[PDB]
């Protein structure tokens, strides 16, 4: 019967700041402390603070105190944590919590970056010789500096489904970049024709790269 | 400042077997630690408290215990649903910590990556930049070590690696390694090495091509 809903993702900007909310529901607000966590991408959990909405009192994990400010509202049932002068350091899932961890938000992703929305470029991978007959060759796409999240491959259309898979983005210098791998029959290729598709909906653009082998030639890619 | 040592950070596991996470606390502290379990969504989930009482909602599999300073998680009979995130975490001082957490992956036998280097395309070329990508494709277990070379000399900085999640049909994993510099830098030289080593490896891996050639 608990539940603690927060907001949505946001972009943000360095040097910025952002207020984050956890609706509670399902208990009397006033009497049970509120946790806010962090997540950096790919690590662990970390503690933030805790305030007691019956008098608005709070208490910081000293490294936070400063960064994050956490505030609630009794009326509302919502407590709010705010994050001051961000830097790439703050792009994390942050997560609000009820005494003691006993419940928990879905978690909020946060991502600081000075990049407007941009399209990605997107570049072939083919080999750079050794061609081997009678085997299997791995092709693939490089997404390279798109803002923001997400992009969808696909290969083929849908046709190459068999070795393909896609490593996470990674966020660079304020752009992502990320890659896409493909392995079929050296039969296949270059006899047939292998394409990535690229999908950047926030910048509502679409692509095709048809995959071709590796040459002195110039120009390529006016022609695919 | 109570230190939670979460242990080991990942743990290879099979279906149906026992397994026991470990955490130490570096003060007594009692009884009050709790577990939290992290889906890949990254949802997060109380599933035990107090040392040893599960949590509503919680499989009984799941049970937890204390000896001395040493706290533990024990999963009886592991389910495919079990293979995530795991946090230990005390509430006996403040400021709370928590371990840094153990994630659960389903063991297989070793498998040797598949390695593939790809020059950067000439369209990138004519945009200012220069980004060779070299693919280290299905190999278990995920620990390997991947090394840039330009002209014979290791260059460390401007490389980025992204690893992907155990694979859910065959349980290998994959890494690509990017590494990017100014299209100036890349034409100053001529040879380009990805080199690859893993616990599969007699000898490392070496793919490499000579920009000046085709
Ligand atoms: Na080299």
């Amino acid at each position: 019967q608990v539940k603690l809903e927060q907001s949505g993702p946001e972009l943000v900007k360095p040097g910025a700041s952002v207020r984050i909310s956890c609706k509670a529901s399902g208990y009397t607000f006033t009497n049970y402390y509120m946790y806010w966590l962090k997540q950096r991408p790919g690590q662990g959990l970390e503690w933030i603070g805790w305030i007691y909405p019956g008098n608005v009192n709070t208490e910081y994990n000293e490294k936070f105190k400063g960064k994050a400010t956490l505030t609630a509202d009794k009326s509302s049932s919502t407590t709010y944590m705010q994050l001051s002068s961000l830097t790439s350091e703050d792009s994390a899932v942050y997560f609000c919590a009820r005494s003691v961890f006993a419940y928990w938000g879905q978690g909020t992703l946060v991502t600081v970056s000075a990049a407007k929305t941009t399209p990605p470029s997107v570049y072939p991978l083919a080999p750079g010789s050794a061609a081997q007959t009678n085997s299997m060759v791995t092709l693939g796409c490089l997404v390279k500096g798109y803002f923001p999240e997400p992009v969808t491959v696909t290969w083929n259309s849908g046709s190459l489904s068999s070795g393909v898979h896609t490593f996470p983005a990674v966020l660079q210098s304020d752009l992502y970049t990320l890659s896409s791998s493909v392995t079929v029959p050296s039969s296949t290729w270059p006899s047939e024709t292998v394409t990535c598709n690229v999908a950047h909906p926030a910048s509502s653009t679409k692509v095709d790269k048809k995959i071709v082998p590796r040459d002195c030639g110039k120009h390529h890619h006016h022609h695919h | 400042d109570i230190v939670l040592t979460q242990s080991p950070s990942s743990l290879s596991a099979s279906l149906g077997e026992r397994v026991s996470l470990t955490c130490r606390a570096s003060q007594d502290i009692g009884s009050r630690l709790n577990w939290l379990q992290q889906k890949p969504d990254g949802t997060i989930k109380r599933l035990i408290h107090g040392t040893s009482n599960l949590d509503s909602g919680v499989p009984k599999r799941f049970s937890g215990s204390r000896s001395g300073s040493d706290y533990s998680l024990t999963i009886s009979s592991l389910e495919s649903e079990d293979f995530v995130d795991y946090y230990c975490l005390q509430y006996d001082s403040s400021p709370f910590t928590i371990g840094s957490g153990t994630r659960l992956e389903i063991k297989r036998a070793d498998a040797a990556p598949t390695v593939s280097i790809f020059p950067p395309s000439s369209e990138q070329l004519t945009s200012g930049g220069a980004s060779v990508v070299c693919f280290l494709n299905n190999f278990y277990p995920k620990d390997i070590n991947v090394k840039w070379k330009i002209d014979g000399s290791e260059r460390q900085n401007g490389v980025l690696n992204s690893w992907t999640d155990q694979d859910s049909k065959d349980s290998t994993y994959s890494m690509s390694s990017t590494l990017t510099l100014t299209k100036d830098e890349y034409e100053r030289h001529n040879s380009y090495t990805c080199e690859a080593t893993h616990k599969t490896s007699t000898s490392p891996i070496v793919k490499s091509f000579n920009r000046n050639e085709c």
